[PDB]
């Protein structure tokens, strides 16, 4: 194999996701202590809007 | 006409089709595919076969 091959050490993702047929990566929290799951979800949304 | 068709077959065809109570989407184009268009002169030439 060394006749017509050579080798290297790279990166790659062990398991890839995908969401609705696009490329996706999942996140799993919860709402801190008395704090309703709406309003973390809002904050939620205003992070990724950045 | 042919890069606007692609980017509506390649990112917005496959979730209109997947909404809910949409039955067939009919794309008016095609996606992106690699041509390889080949000149017969030049394989000729070459001695090729496509």
């Amino acid at each position: 194999f060394s006749a017509f091959s050579s080798s290297r050490w790279e990166y790659g993702s062990p398991r890839l996701e995908r969401y609705n047929g696009l490329p996706s990566m999942e996140i799993l929290g919860q709402a801190a202590p008395g704090k309703s799951t709406g309003e973390a979800m809002e904050l939620m949304e205003q992070l990724a809007s950045k | 006409q042919e890069d606007i068709s692609d980017y509506v077959a390649a990112n917005m065809k496959d979730a209109i089709s997947r909404t809910s109570g949409v039955g067939d989407v009919q794309l008016f184009g095609s996606q992106y595919a690699m041509r390889i268009w080949m000149n017969p002169n030049e394989l000729n030439k070459f001695q090729l076969t496509p």
